[PDB]
């Protein structure tokens, strides 16, 4: 609707008017401009202190209910559950007899429905809504993360690998970040299992190298290799401390219990034929990816957020005093992500994206784990600004998974901060306009990387004219 | 062991404040391109300067032969047409 | 300086609405960003380049030894420099 | 400052769906319209 109008408009000066690309552009007078058809102290303390307890009681409420507002799909699915389970479980009881009865007894799927009641349900339902000074807080917060298991299963992986950081504890974040946040809304069995069944493999070698039988462990190799950083064992992982395991039971707790919610609630000559068997696989997997048909998301304020906060980490740790020489090196490589980043979404091609995660994710795992330790102290010894660094860019990571599981949605160009005319627009506005480089460098990729008629000066002006109006 | 006496000043508010001071001084000064680069687009966007030109030209010649009368006239001229915007654009409208 | 561009402009005409050129787009705007990102990055890598102070080792030449009683005379005085200044060895070094 | 606003808006979008020829229109425009302070006045007037 805006393009019609706007070509109508167009057209119609070009008619009046009836009555080189510098011409054009040097083309105005003032016609363009007319109106076309308009076109004593005791009860203020009292006062206070219950102002203050009200003010905490809607606060604590409030949040009880926006975190509910974040369960309403699960808390609903799970009621609907659970009246089901109480009327069979009756009939299931006596003898078991049938099936489409049973459930006939209170559109053959609705996501919500209202049938008839049972006391009982609803007596412990408001008997449960009796209590809310804390519990119902506690409950809510609960029912949160069982509702987001599989964020729970993500997060508790890549703490224990930013402990620990070796090789056996790397593969799995990044079977993660490469296979387990692309394959379809929900990831195959096949990798909770391989998950689990690596979880439990990692856990009895470790028990077995412990005993100090082996060579390696002598109380002299051990004391000596203390903060070497390459010592084979540590590498590998399997080194022996007293606290030999440090968040692997809790890693596959949390695998075990994300697998029992899926479970009730869902589904669950040689070489050139040996390469032929294997190289398909991934390819089918490449291809489903890159043409699907998805709901289409914006997060690249969040992914660029993300680096602005990795910058400053960077530099806070430059500023804590080896490892400067990398602190630096890794500065510079951000900056130039960060403008690669910005092209892949000016340009809004899916697969430049996905290959720049790929490359993005192995080479940063891989110079973190072994070229930082080799040319510096142990990673996980020290550099707590190594370790959080590590977790923002692992933020990154994700949203841009999701991103290009989602698929770049058409309108992209505008800033953020301009889609309210509000104040705190305008103090947002202001602030990012002060912090130095950053409208310069927003400007001249913009002009590089989106197609134009324009010259750099021109553009500038157009830039300039816009802030400033709003 | 032992390394040549050449600590200074170290950083944690030793020499970061220059390295700020600098990064900020440099950045205002790019921005001077940036900032209000529209408002001098009344003498920037000429279509036809070919009188202006001349008319320059013209000031310099008579200065050079040294009848001062007519540069005052002539500079008076150069001064409105300065003042005056749109006079400006009725000046500098591109030839037919 | 704006008559430069006007003649340049005539000389080269342009197409009637088209896309600039991906090569003078890309050279310009790598220049400028590598131009604002070495501004950015550069007076670090001075910083830390400066202070890139290294240990050497130093190791005591001569080691002088005295006793004395109250204010009358050195009893004893001993001086060891080169033969008698054994550097530790990593064997002995993993004995201690 | 709504119909300046709106034509910025209009050279961002149209600018965005790849029709050059309107963007160079609306740019001549826009730069004639910061040209003229007269032409200014009487196109940020308040409406009535
Ligand atoms: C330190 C280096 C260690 C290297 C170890 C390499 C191991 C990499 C791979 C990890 C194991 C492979 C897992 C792949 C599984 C794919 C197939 C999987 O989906 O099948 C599952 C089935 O998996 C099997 O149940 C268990 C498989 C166990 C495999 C053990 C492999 C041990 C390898 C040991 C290697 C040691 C190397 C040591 C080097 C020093 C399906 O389960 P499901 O049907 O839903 O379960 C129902 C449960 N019920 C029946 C009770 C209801
Ligand atoms: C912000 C304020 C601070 C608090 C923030 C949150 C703090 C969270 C603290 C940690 C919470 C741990 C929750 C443990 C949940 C256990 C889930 C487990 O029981 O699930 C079963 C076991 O799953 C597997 O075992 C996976 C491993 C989980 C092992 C957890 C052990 C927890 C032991 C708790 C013992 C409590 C004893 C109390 C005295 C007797 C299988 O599922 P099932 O019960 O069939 O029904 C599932 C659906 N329901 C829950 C809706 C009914
Ligand atoms: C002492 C230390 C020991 C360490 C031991 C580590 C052992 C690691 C072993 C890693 C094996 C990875 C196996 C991946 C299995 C994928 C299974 C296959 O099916 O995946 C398909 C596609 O696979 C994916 O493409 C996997 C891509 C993984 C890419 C990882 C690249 C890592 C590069 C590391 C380079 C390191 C260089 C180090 C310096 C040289 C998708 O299938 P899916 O959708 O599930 O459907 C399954 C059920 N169906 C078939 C019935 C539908
Ligand atoms: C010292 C400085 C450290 C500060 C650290 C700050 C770092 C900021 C980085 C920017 C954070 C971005 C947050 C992104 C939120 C996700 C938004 C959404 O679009 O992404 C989801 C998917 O994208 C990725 O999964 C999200 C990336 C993982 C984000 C984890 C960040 C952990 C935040 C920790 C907060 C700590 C608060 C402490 C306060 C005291 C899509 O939804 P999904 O979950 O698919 O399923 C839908 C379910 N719904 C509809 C009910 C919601
Ligand atoms: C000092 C630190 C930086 C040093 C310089 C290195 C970093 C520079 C990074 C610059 C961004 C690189 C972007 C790479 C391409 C991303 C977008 C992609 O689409 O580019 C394509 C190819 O681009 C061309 O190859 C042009 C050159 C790309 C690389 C630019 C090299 C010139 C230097 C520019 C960077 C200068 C950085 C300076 C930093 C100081 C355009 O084709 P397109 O129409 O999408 O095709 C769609 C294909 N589909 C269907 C799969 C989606
Ligand atoms: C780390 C190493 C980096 C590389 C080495 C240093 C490189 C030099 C530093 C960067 C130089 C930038 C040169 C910018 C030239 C701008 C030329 C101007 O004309 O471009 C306009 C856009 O320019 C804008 O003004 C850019 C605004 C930002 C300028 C300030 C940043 C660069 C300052 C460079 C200082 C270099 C000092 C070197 C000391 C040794 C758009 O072109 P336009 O006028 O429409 O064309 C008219 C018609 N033509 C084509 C026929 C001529
Ligand atoms: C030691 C201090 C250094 C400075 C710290 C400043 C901290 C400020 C903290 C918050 C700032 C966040 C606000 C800026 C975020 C903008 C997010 C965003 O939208 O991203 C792009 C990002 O802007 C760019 O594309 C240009 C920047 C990307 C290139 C980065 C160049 C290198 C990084 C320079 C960092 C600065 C160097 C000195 C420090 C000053 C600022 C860090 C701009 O918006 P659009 O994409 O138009 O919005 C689209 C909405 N769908």
């Amino acid at each position: 609707r805006q393009m019609k109008r706007i070509r109508a408009k167009q057209e119609k000066y070009r008619q009046s008017q009836a009555s080189d690309h510098a011409t054009v552009i040097h083309s105005g007078d003032y016609f363009l401009f007319e109106s076309d058809s308009e076109e004593h102290m005791m009860q203020r303390v009292l006062s206070t202190m219950q102002f203050l307890w009200v003010l905490g009681q809607a606060t604590v409420d409030g949040l009880t209910r926006w975190l509910r507002a974040f369960t309403k799909h699960h808390r609903t699915m799970s009621d609907v559950l659970c009246a089901e389970r109480y009327l069979l479980t009756q009939e299931l009881l006596r003898v078991g007899e049938v099936r489409r009865g049973v459930l006939d007894q209170l559109a053959s799927e609705l996501l919500l429905d209202r049938r008839l009641h049972i006391p009982e349900l609803e007596e412990a339902e408001r008997f449960e809504a009796q209590q809310g000074r804390t519990l119902r807080l506690l409950r809510a917060g609960y029912q949160c993360v069982a509702a987001h298991s599989e964020l729970l299963c993500y997060f508790i992986i890549i703490l224990n690998h930013m402990v620990t950081a070796s090789a056996a504890s790397l593969v799995l974040p990044v079977l993660v970040f490469l296979w387990a946040m692309l394959t379809i809304p929900r990831p195959s069995k096949r990798f909770w299992m391989t998950a689990i069944v690596f979880t439990e493999v990692m856990v009895v070698t470790k028990y077995l190298f412990q005993f100090g039988f082996f060579p390696w462990n002598s109380y002299v190799v051990l004391r000596r290799y203390e903060n070497k950083p390459y010592f084979p064992p540590r590498i590998l992982g399997l080194e022996k401390t007293d606290s030999y395991i440090k968040y692997d039971l809790v890693q596959l707790m949390a695998l075990f219990f994300h697998r029992s919610q899926l479970l009730c609630y869902g589904l669950w000559f040689c070489v050139s034929l040996a390469q032929s068997f294997y190289q398909p696989l991934q390819r089918f997997f490449h291809d489903i990816l890159h043409t699907k048909y998805r709901a289409a998301t914006d997060v690249y304020a969040l992914m660029f957020l993300a680096d602005i906060v990795d910058i400053i980490i960077i530099i806070f740790g430059f500023w804590a005093f080896q490892v400067p020489q990398a602190f630096l090196f890794m500065l510079l490589v951000q900056f130039g992500t960060m403008v690669i980043d910005r092209a892949l979404y000016l340009r809004k091609t899916v697969l430049g994206k996905l290959a720049f995660q790929v490359v993005l994710v192995v080479a940063i795992h891989i110079w973190m784990f072994f070229i930082l330790p080799a040319v510096t102290e142990r990673m996980f010894s020290q550099n707590a600004v190594a370790q959080l660094w590590y977790f923002v860019k692992c933020i990154y990571f994700a949203l841009s998974a999701y991103q290009i599981r989602c698929g770049y949605p058409t309108r992209i160009l505008g800033n953020f901060l301009t889609k309210k005319y509000n104040h705190l627009n305008l103090f947002l506005f202001q602030g990012f306009r002060l912090v130095p480089f950053l409208v310069e460098l927003r400007a001249v990729m913009d002009w590089v990387w989106t197609d134009t008629t324009l010259s750099l000066s021109n553009w500038m002006c157009v830039e300039d004219i816009y802030a400033n109006i709003f | 062991k032992v390394s040549p006496p050449s600590l200074g000043f170290l950083a944690g508010y030793g020499i970061v404040g220059l390295y700020v001071s600098i990064v900020l001084v440099v950045g205002k000064f790019v921005r001077g391109f940036f900032s209000e680069i529209s408002h001098s687009i009344m003498f920037e966007e000429l279509p036809c300067v070919d009188r202006i030109l001349k008319l320059c030209q013209d000031i310099f010649l008579v200065r050079e032969t040294r009848e001062l009368e007519l540069e005052e006239e002539l500079y008076a001229k150069l001064i409105f047409l300065y003042r005056s915007p749109e006079t400006m654009i009725k000046w500098t409208r591109e030839r037919e | 300086i704006i008559k430069c561009s006007r003649e340049t402009e005539k000389k080269y005409p342009q197409p009637k609405g088209q896309k600039k050129k991906k090569i003078v787009k890309y050279g310009m705007g790598g220049l400028i960003i590598l131009f604002l990102i070495a501004i950015i990055w550069f007076p670090l890598l001075f910083m830390s380049l400066i202070r890139s102070v290294v240990g050497v080792v130093n190791q005591p030449i001569d080691v002088t030894v005295t006793l004395k009683l109250g204010g009358y005379e050195p009893l004893f005085t001993m001086s060891a420099q080169q033969p008698s200044i054994v550097p530790f060895t990593p064997q002995a070094y993993e004995e201690l």
